[PDB]
């Protein structure tokens, strides 16, 4: 039951990286 | 630093997210500080400090 | 490396005729090509030619029906 | 419906330059250039062609020189900064009939006469199409009315052309004496336009004959080489113990 | 000959935009632009500068819009095919005093007043050189004579320039009441020219400060990283049999 | 005869010279024959077959 | 086999130069 | 070709050592060592350049003075 937690962690990482490259604060 | 280690460094995904957040926030903070220094060093020389701005006949 | 047992006899290229074999057994060559390949040939030619001819017939009928 | 939209098909004509070993008819090129000068150039430009291109094709150097010297070309600036005119040279391009595209449209009912430098390459079946459209002004089919300012031409898509008919008998005087009939002038001008669009055709054809003959010889040699190298493998007798 | 050929060297002036965190003085840019459009522009082009470039630097958008509207820009051709005139817009480049280089030479005794868009980058020690040249018209050294149509300026290579002295006292009037002495207008016009040659300077310096600071932090981290990885090798104790 | 026929088969430098010479002469001979037949196939259509060639007025 | 070969390969090089560059007219 | 070695190596973990203080440890000895070992090398590099530059400026100055009325 650790692969699901790894997937969630890496999904959070991917989201953080997305908001960081494109920085869509003027669109949200 | 072992307490911060147990929250940020136990999993590489959290560590990577922490690195992404540090890049974001630190670059913003450095940008703000550099702009503050720039403004403090150039008092009176900005476009917005032109006395007659808007007053060309 | 595969363990192989065989005997191979070979003749030198300068002791044999090089081109006459192109035209030997020619009926056998044609017969084999036709008999082994006619199904594949049909499966390739038939849909293309049929679709083309049907499209031409459709265009001719449509052109005629719009006249006066 | 769609029949007029595409336009009537153009027939195939036996042009003297069709064929893997056929050159242009250079006398016809010169006649077609005379036709261009006295009829076409009034409203069509040929901006990819210059007077030096005609030398050794339809005129001598002196003939093209005098022809260029008969036109006026904008040059400058001079030492005082002002533009001026001068007689044309060999390197000058063919003169434009209009200053710009808008001025061409205004003088022709809003339709723009296209540049003829590549017209034969710029339409499907270009030579035949241009000949058929030039010699194909005739009365429209029953039930077809052409709005004012246009003229009917079944070869032209839509059928209504903004170019009037200007290939008429004796419209040109030919220095060589051949009767300047409508078909003669159309054939000659299409020959000139074919050369103008494809000035490299003869050298290119002369290269294709020589190199296909040579490369076919090379293909024979290569077949012999492959077969000679592979004969030791193809004629070999292989002995194994297996049967099935 | 020996020293006049290269000219007199310009001094170093303390420009307000000098320094790793120093910006342009934008009011001085506006004053320099009025000096330009009132004195320089009758003979020098600034073909790289548009009216939109001044917006947010020395003028509001409406100010630059009215400025551009004051000038007459050629445009077209229209539907009839003629060139016409229209008021200038924010996207137009600054107007040219002359139609071409030959016209400029004819109007300035054979000399061409160079485009001033990059002049501070197109001369050695550019800002200081331009200021020194503008304020450096004076009498020639004893025994040196200048032919008619030229003026002595020791800063100019050779000492004989086709430019007459133009920064005469009160040659302009300033919107903020700044007294328009020759030195004041010289400094203002050089500020404007320096901004014109390098309009990206302020963004460039801000970027430079930020990223050099960050890269210095990164270098400290890289040194720590390298030494951390190498410490197991550098502190190792090696025992070997050999002596000499 | 036999001298060249023995040099070409026995020294690769001579064979390489023979190849170069054959390429040169064969390519010229085909260029010549291809132009002869081109001239025969286009009689009267040449630039220099123009009757009025030289009188523009 | 060393001098004869050098002469032969020099002759081949000269022939190849005459074949690639064809200065028929530079014999002046 | 592999080498045949006989050696004993002892190593300490990187996380058991100070990483940076060794840069500023016995600094004067480091400067001593760099100067003492490298002064001939530094002389051979610098002296021709500076000498040639100085001679060129001297020549230019004297030549300029000689052409002055
Ligand atoms: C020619 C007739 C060939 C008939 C023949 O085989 O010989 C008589 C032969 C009787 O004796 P044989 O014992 O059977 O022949 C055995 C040969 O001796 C054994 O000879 P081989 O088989 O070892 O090869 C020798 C070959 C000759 O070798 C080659 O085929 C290679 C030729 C490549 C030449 C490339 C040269 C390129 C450069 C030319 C230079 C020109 C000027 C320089 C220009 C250069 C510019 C850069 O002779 C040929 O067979 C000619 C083949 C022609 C090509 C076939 C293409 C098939 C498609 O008759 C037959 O074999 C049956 C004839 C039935 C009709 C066949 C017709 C086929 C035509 C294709
Ligand atoms: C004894 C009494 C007499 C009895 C005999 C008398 C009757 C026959 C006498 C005339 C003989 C004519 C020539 C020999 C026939 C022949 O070519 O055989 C090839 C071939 C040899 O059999 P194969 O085992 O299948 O060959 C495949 C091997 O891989 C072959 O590989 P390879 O390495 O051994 O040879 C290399 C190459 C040998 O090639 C050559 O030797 C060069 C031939 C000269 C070519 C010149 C080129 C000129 C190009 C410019 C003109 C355009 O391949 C060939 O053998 C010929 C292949 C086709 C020739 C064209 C090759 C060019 C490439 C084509 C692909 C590119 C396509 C482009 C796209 C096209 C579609 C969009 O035979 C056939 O393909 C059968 C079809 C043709 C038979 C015609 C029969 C007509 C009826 C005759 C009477 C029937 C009852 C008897
Ligand atoms: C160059 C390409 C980018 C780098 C991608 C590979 C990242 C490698 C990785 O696994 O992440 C790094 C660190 O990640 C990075 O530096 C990359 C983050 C980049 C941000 C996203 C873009 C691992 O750091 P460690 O020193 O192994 O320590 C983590 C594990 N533990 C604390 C338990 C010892
Ligand atoms: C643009 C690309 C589109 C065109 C594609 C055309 C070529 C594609 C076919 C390549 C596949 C190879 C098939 C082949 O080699 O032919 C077949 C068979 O080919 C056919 O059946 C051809 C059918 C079409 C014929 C043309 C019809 C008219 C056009 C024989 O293959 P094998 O099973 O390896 O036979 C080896 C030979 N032996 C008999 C000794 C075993
Ligand atoms: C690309 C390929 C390079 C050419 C290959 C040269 C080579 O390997 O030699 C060939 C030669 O064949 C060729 O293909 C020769 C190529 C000619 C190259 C032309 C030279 C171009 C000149 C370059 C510019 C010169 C100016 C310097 C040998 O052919 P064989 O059939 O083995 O015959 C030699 C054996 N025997 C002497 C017994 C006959
Ligand atoms: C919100 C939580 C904080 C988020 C930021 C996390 C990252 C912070 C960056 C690190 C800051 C601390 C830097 C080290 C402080 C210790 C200074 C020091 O003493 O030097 C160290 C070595 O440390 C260094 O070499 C300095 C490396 C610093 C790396 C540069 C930090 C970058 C800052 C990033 C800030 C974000 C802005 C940038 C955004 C793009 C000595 O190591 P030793 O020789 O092994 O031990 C000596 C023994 N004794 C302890 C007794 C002295
Ligand atoms: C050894 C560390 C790693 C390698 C880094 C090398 C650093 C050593 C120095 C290498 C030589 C630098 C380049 C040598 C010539 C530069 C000087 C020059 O050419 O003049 C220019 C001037 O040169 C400089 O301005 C030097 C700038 C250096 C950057 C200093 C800013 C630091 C910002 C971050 C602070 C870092 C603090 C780190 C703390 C940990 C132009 O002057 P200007 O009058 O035309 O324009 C005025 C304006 O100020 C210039 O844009
Ligand atoms: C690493 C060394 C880089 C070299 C420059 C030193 C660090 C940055 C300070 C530059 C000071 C300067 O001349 O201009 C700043 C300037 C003085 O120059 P001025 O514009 O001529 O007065 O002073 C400031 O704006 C505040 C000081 C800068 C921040 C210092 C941080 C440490
Ligand atoms: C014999 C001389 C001429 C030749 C060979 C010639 C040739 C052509 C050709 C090939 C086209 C294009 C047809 C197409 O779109 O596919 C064309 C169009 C046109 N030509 Fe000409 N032309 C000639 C003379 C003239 C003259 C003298 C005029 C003006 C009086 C003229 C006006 C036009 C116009 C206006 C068009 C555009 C027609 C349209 O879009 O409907 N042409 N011409
Ligand atoms: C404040 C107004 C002006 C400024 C800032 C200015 C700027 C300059 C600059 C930087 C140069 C380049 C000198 C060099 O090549 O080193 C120059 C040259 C020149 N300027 Fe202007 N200019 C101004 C006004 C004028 C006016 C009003 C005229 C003519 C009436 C003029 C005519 C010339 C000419 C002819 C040259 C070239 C002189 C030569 O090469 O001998 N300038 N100017």
């Amino acid at each position: 039951t650790i692969d699901i937690q790894a997937a969630a962690g890496w999904g959070i990482a991917a989201a953080a990286g997305a908001i960081w490259v494109v920085q869509p604060f003027g669109w949200i | 630093f072992e307490g911060f280690y147990k929250l940020i460094m136990r999993r590489n995904s959290v560590y990577v997210t922490f690195i992404i957040a540090g890049a974001f926030f630190g670059e913003r903070a450095v940008d703000y500080g550099v702009h503050k220094l720039w403004e403090r060093n150039n008092v009176g020389k900005r476009y917005e400090d032109i006395s007659v701005l808007g007053q060309r006949p | 490396p595969v363990k192989l047992k065989a005997v191979v006899y070979a003749l030198s290229p300068f002791q044999q005729k090089i081109m006459t074999g192109l035209w030997k057994d020619l009926p056998e060559k044609i017969h084999h090509k036709v008999s082994e390949n006619w199904i594949s040939a049909t499966l390739l030619v038939t849909p293309v030619v049929g679709t083309y001819w049907y499209a031409q017939y459709f265009k001719e009928q449509e052109k005629l029906e719009h006249r006066f | 419906a769609d029949e007029a939209e595409h336009g009537l098909e153009c027939p195939n004509y036996p042009w003297p330059h069709e064929g893997i070993l056929s050159s242009y008819d250079h006398a016809s090129i010169r006649r077609g250039h005379q036709v261009y000068q006295q009829v076409c150039a009034s409203c069509h430009s040929m901006s990819l062609i210059s007077y030096r291109d005609l030398v050794g094709v339809a005129y001598t150097e002196e003939e093209a020189k005098a022809m260029a010297a008969e036109i006026e070309v904008v040059d400058g600036p001079n030492d005082e900064g002002e533009m001026f005119t001068r007689p044309g040279k060999l390197s000058d391009r063919l003169p434009e009939p209009y200053s710009n595209e808008s001025a061409a449209r205004f003088a022709n009912g809003g339709a723009y006469p296209p540049d003829l430098s590549l017209v034969t390459k710029a339409r499907h079946n270009g030579q035949n199409y241009v000949f058929a459209l030039l010699t194909g002004y005739r009365d429209p089919p029953a039930g077809i009315s052409i709005r004012e300012g246009l003229h009917y031409n079944p070869y032209f898509p839509g059928g209504a052309i903004a170019m009037p008919k200007m290939l008429n008998d004796e419209a040109v005087e030919y220095e060589d004496g051949t009767p300047a009939t409508e078909a003669q002038m159309g054939k000659d001008v299409v020959s000139f336009l074919s050369w103008a669009a494809e000035p490299e055709m003869e050298e290119r054809k002369l290269m294709g004959f020589k190199w296909i003959f040579l490369l076919s010889l090379a293909l024979l040699q290569a077949a012999y080489y492959r077969r000679l190298k592979w004969s030791v493998l193809k004629s070999r007798k292989l002995v194994l113990d297996v049967v099935n």
